[PDB]
């Protein structure tokens, strides 16, 4: 009926790592290629994603146990989970009032229609937005949002993972933290853990549709040249 | 292979 | 004592091609990643170069005879001449009043010190600036500037060219145009052609120092990730 | 090989 000392240190270092790698001011967005509203939004959103991958890598390196994985498994885990973690962390800027991501003035407010102008279609953006409002209605604690991202990232059921048992145990140690956290520290949350595990299944199906729609981008050199070298490396097929 | 990620992963 | 009809059509289509691919307003510079003044200038100048390569490719495709080369020789010629053509076309924005490239307000005015903040050292920027003021003092006609770029681009003495004779003949046909042009249409220019051919030799030695200083960039992934996919493709070693 | 340049060269 009370969190372990180990379980709160896990929560601590995961919450601190999210604060180091998530800026609520979004002030760095002025450094991206400006948005334009042909694929007019693709340079700005490709910069936005590229920046976000760098933040996700910074977060991941501070999940307890992730550094001790081989560099191969680290890369395997980041390559196939990155768009899910971005979709997850992006909920901090999502808003039900506008059904958009509000990261600034009108410039860094990302409508559904802006993201279409980046080479993605409704069949991704429709489930993605729906996912965001469901996620938003869970009204998660900071400790739960942060745990969910790390549980998502530490999925052993991902292409190319070598050490299935080592990461499965890591993901299990984190799920136990989340289950205990919700039960001890979240009133009225007895049905919440199941709803977050559901959100992971939603992420796989969004990840699948994105990577398919991304392949269609990356095969047109006129569009792929608008990406960044990190994006291309993270979302392409290698070892 | 994964030049940037290896560097980013310290 | 009078230009051939063939020689003026060559001049015509080369001058029109430069106007299609060179904007004197520099209005597109707002679309680059903004400059910052660690290598703070590298994102903005990497965008500037990447844009310029796209313009040089547009110019080259309209040099008479360049389209009929194999795609291999076209790529060979563009890969090893691109930074020289950029250095050549950049003279349109250079200014002796400031010894900088003035493409806008204070933002798109590129001091010598800004370019150092993009990962290049004085041993390139010192000969480069000196090259620009010498080039500027030639006070070239539009027809000569345009001819010089195409003569630079059509150099058969470049790594990987296959059809040495076909491009040598093309470069010869263009040099004859320039020699005749200067003699017929440029008063007091009887020593000018030799001075432009000298500028080509200057370009080789600047190209050599840049590609060496670029190798030192491209081997540090933290910096190379700041480049664009076109830059990386054009300045790297492939077939 | 030279994906972008081939496309840019029409
Ligand atoms: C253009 C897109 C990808 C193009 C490529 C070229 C990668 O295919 C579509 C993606 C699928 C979706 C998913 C999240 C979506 C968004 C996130 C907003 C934020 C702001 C802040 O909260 C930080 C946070 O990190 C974050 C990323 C809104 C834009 C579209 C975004 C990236
Ligand atoms: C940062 C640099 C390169 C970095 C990489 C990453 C490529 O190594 C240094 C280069 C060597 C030099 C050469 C020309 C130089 C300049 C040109 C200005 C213009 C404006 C307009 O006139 C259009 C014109 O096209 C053009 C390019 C000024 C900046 C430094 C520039 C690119």
């Amino acid at each position: 009926h009370m969190l372990s000392d180990e379980q709160m240190q896990i929560i601590n270092s995961l919450v601190e790592a999210h604060h180091k790698t998530y800026d609520d001011s979004y002030s760095d967005f002025v450094r991206f290629r400006p948005p334009v509203r042909r694929l007019s939004m693709l340079p700005h959103l490709a910069d936005l994603v590229s920046y976000s991958i760098q933040k996700v890598i910074g977060f991941a390196k501070m999940i307890p146990g992730f550094r001790d994985l081989t560099a191969e498994d680290q890369i395997a885990l980041l390559k196939s989970s990155a768009i899910e973690i971005i979709m997850l962390r992006s909920n901090q800027s999502f808003s039900l009032e506008d059904m958009s991501w509000s990261c600034g003035g009108p410039d860094f407010k990302y409508c559904i229609n802006d993201v279409t102008k980046a080479g993605h279609t409704l069949e991704l953006l429709e489930p993605l937005v729906k996912f965001q409002v469901g996620l938003k209605k869970l009204k998660l604690h900071e400790e739960e949002h942060v745990l969910l991202m790390a549980i998502c990232l530490l999925s052993p059921d991902r292409p190319g993972v070598q050490d299935h048992v080592r990461i499965e145990a890591l993901q299990d140690r984190l799920c136990d933290v989340l289950q205990a956290y919700i039960r001890i520290q979240h009133p009225g949350g007895r049905l919440l853990y199941a709803k977050m595990i559901q959100k992971l299944a939603d992420l796989r199906s969004l990840n699948e549709e994105h990577s398919k729609q991304y392949r269609s981008l990356s095969f047109q050199p006129e569009h792929s040249m608008q990406l960044t070298p990190l994006v291309l490396e993270v979302f392409g097929s290698e070892v | 292979k994964h030049k940037i990620l290896h560097r980013l992963l310290q």
